[PDB]
């Protein structure tokens, strides 16, 4: 194929950009494979801190008081710890506030669900034999 | 014993030496022996099949054929490895055809089961651990030791593609051990996570299958068949989920049930005998051969012709012999011609592996439309038996009424002469694409060749894309020896005498 080009398992050569655009320009689906398309991008540094608009902050100026961030979810709540509340963080096991709202654990040997706040047992005798 | 093509049985004080099975074995790869019902079973690789017979095989009858998941994706083509679970009723058994698979089925021939399907190229080696119902396998290509559940729903690697080409193991207490062909040894190791390994021994020749020798590996239970084969005529085998009993009857039998009862007729063709007690039904050549066969004496009886031909030779009213395989091929082959008389010819019966022509001759499947005159009358290539013509499990038909491996579908050969195998439009869809565990894929076309076929000295995809890059192909670290062509041989054929 020529260096401009990507190639498909079906045998075709494809211009390059077209690469993850989701038209299936390659039947094989060669050409919008997920793991071709996956990317780590949900990511920002130990000394920052992420916000629901896609914004990124330094730890010194979360919790300034101020809107830093569109959602201000770097101050919509901050310092308040929710696992003193009762109402809120309605959580099966055990409650760990953190410095903005709130996250929650079960007990040892225990399992969390996807709801964040439900608790389960495993079947060790399945799921680990050894 | 494969070089001799027969199953022998001794006891273990080496005091006494028998012969069980000694016709009809094509290709058996390998042997399962169950304590509970007193049985025998064995894998068949040319007939494609699995036997089941008595401890002194005085009975056989065959349980598997063609296909194990009903949808054809997977059919026997390579079985080799198997292994008994009388508790559950369960036979299970591994093939490394082009689409490898380990599968179950009931020790009465019920519930045929497919139970691993992915991640699996050469399944040499099968095994059970009868202490906590886990079911384990090792693969040659992928070398790994792997364990599962039953059913095959949970999967956990004890090895996880560090193992050159293992062919057998076994377990017992913490320890799995298993047979090793590439560096020809015997090794053990920890079968929750391979630890604790060691070499236990190395030999000159390939070690083969391994068995552990103590009474726990064999585990106590009750028989169902034991009250006079529980009123069984012929053969009683446990049911699926290890409950209860079913009678059956053997491969030249029919099966009909009657209230409260079961019946065998006896279905047997010309050029077989049948013996009076309706125990068996053996070849001609048998019948008065100096050898009594049926266990009444039937067939060796005094009121027979002189025994001039050898032992297992087939003899003619003129006192000639000549190989068995000549009679009824459509040719005279003796000079009666008693060869192809036709009392014996008619109702006669090939082996499940052939077809049958209209002069009464047998040939290849594979022959049957493949534009030669394999069958002297052309009754195999007729256009209208080609056209009509339906094709057995886990194979594809071609207009021209031929038929090949469903692997051989969309790929870069014109198997079926015709382009029919290969249509375009089809073969270039998602449905087609590389197994990413198993398989190379060719930047020229739409073939898959599986990984053991890259940098192995042949243009196996046609752009020979498989054997450019070999350089930076490297051998396995163990097991593997390095060639100048920058080439990978198995270590047990270097000094071997070839090139
Ligand atoms: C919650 O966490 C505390 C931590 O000390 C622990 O004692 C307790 O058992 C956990 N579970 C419940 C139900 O309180
Ligand atoms: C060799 O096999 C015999 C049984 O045939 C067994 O009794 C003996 O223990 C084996 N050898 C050793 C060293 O255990
Ligand atoms: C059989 O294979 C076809 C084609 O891959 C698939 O659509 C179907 O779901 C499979 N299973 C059955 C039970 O038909
Ligand atoms: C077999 O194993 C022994 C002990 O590890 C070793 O000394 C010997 O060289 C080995 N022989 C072969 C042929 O691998
Ligand atoms: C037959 O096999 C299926 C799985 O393929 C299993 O669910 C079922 O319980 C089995 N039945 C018997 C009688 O073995
Ligand atoms: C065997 O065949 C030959 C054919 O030439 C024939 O001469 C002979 O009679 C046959 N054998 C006997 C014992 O008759
Ligand atoms: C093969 O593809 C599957 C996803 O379909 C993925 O989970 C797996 O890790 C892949 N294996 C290899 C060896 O790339
Ligand atoms: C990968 O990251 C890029 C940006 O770097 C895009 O956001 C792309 O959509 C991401 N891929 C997926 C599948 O989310
Ligand atoms: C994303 O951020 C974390 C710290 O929050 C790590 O630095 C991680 O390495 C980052 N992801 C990537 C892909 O570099
Ligand atoms: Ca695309
Ligand atoms: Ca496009
Ligand atoms: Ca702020
Ligand atoms: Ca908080
Ligand atoms: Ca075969
Ligand atoms: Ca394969
Ligand atoms: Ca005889
Ligand atoms: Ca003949
Ligand atoms: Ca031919
Ligand atoms: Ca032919
Ligand atoms: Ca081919
Ligand atoms: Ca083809
Ligand atoms: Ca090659
Ligand atoms: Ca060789
Ligand atoms: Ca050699």
């Amino acid at each position: 194929c020529r260096d401009d080009q990507f190639t498909c398992q079906n045998g075709q050569c494809i211009t390059k950009l077209y690469v993850c655009d989701e038209d299936n320009d390659c039947g094989d689906g060669s050409d919008e494979q997920e793991h071709l398309c996956h990317t780590p991008e949900p990511t920002c540094p130990p000394h920052q801190f992420r916000c629901d608009n896609g914004h990124c902050i330094e730890m010194g100026t979360v919790c300034n008081h101020v809107d830093d961030c569109s959602d201000n979810s770097d101050e919509k709540g901050c310092g308040i710890n929710e696992c003193q509340d009762s109402s809120i963080s309605h959580c099966d096991h055990n409650c760990t506030d953190t410095i903005t709202s709130f996250y929650c654990s079960c007990l040892p040997g225990y399992k969390l669900m996807s709801d964040k706040r439900t608790c389960v047992d495993i079947d060790e005798c399945k799921e680990t034999p050894q | 014993d494969a070089e001799k093509q027969i199953i022998e049985r001794m006891f273990l004080n080496k005091t006494n030496q028998e012969t069980i099975i000694s016709h009809r074995l094509r290709r058996a790869e390998s042997l399962a022996v169950d304590w509970v019902s007193r049985k025998l079973y064995w894998l068949d690789a040319i007939l494609d099949c699995l036997f089941v017979s008595d401890l002194e095989g005085r009975q056989r009858k065959m349980l598997a054929q063609h296909c194990v998941d009903a949808n054809n994706t997977f059919c026997f083509e390579n079985p080799r490895g198997i292994v008994l679970h009388p508790q559950r009723g369960y036979v299970y058994w591994a093939d490394w055809g082009d689409h490898a698979y380990i599968a179950r089925i009931g020790m009465d021939g019920t519930n045929k089961t497919v139970i691993i399907s992915t991640k699996i190229e050469w399944p040499n080696a099968i095994t059970i651990d009868y202490t906590n119902d886990l079911l384990y396998w090792a693969d040659a290509h992928l070398g790994y030791i792997e364990f599962s559940d039953l059913e095959g729903h949970h999967r956990h690697t004890v090895y996880d593609g560090t193992l050159p080409h293992p062919f057998a193991l076994t377990i017992f207490e913490d320890t799995v051990f298993w047979t090793d062909w590439n560096t020809r040894t015997v090794e053990k190791g920890n079968k929750y996570d391979g630890s604790g390994r060691v070499v236990l021994v190395n030999t000159t020749h390939k070690p083969f299958d391994i068995h552990v020798l103590h009474p726990y590996r064999q585990p106590i239970m009750s028989n169902p068949c034991a009250t006079n084969n529980g009123g069984c005529s012929h053969l009683c085998l446990i049911k699926a989920g290890g409950r209860g009993f079913t009678c059956e009857c053997p491969d030249d039998f029919q099966t009909v049930q009657l209230r409260d009862r079961t019946l065998c007729m006896p279905m047997c063709s010309s050029t077989q005998f049948l013996c009076g007690n309706n125990e068996k039904c053996i070849p001609i050549w048998w019948k008065c051969d100096g050898q009594k066969d049926c266990s009444d004496g039937s067939d060796e009886s005094d009121l027979c012709p002189h025994r001039f031909c050898r032992l297992g030779q087939f003899q003619c009213r003129d006192g000639n012999c000549t190989s068995p395989q000549a009679l009824c091929n459509a040719r005279q082959d003796c000079a009666d011609g008693s060869d192809e008389d036709r009392v014996l010819c008619e109702h006669h019966r090939c082996e499940a592996n052939e077809w049958q022509c209209a002069n009464k001759r047998c040939i290849p499947e594979y022959w049957q439309c493949d534009s030669v005159d394999d069958c002297l009358d052309n009754s195999d290539e007729d256009p209208s038996h080609c056209a009509s013509r339906t094709c057995r499990p886990g194979q594809f038909k071609c207009n021209n009424g031929r038929c090949i491996p469903q692997s051989w579908k969309c790929d870069v050969d014109n198997d079926c002469g015709d382009y029919s195998d290969e249509p375009i439009h089809e073969c270039m869809t998602a449905a087609y694409n590389c197994d990413n565990h198993t398989e190379f894929s060719c930047k020229t076309n739409y073939r898959c060749i599986p990984q053991w076929a890259v940098c192995n000295g042949f243009d196996d995809c046609r752009d020979n894309s498989d054997e450019q890059g070999c350089e930076s192909v490297p051998c396995h670290p163990s097991g593997d020896f390095r060639c100048g062509n920058h080439h990978c041989i198995p270590l047990r054929w270097k000094c071997d005498g070839i090139d």
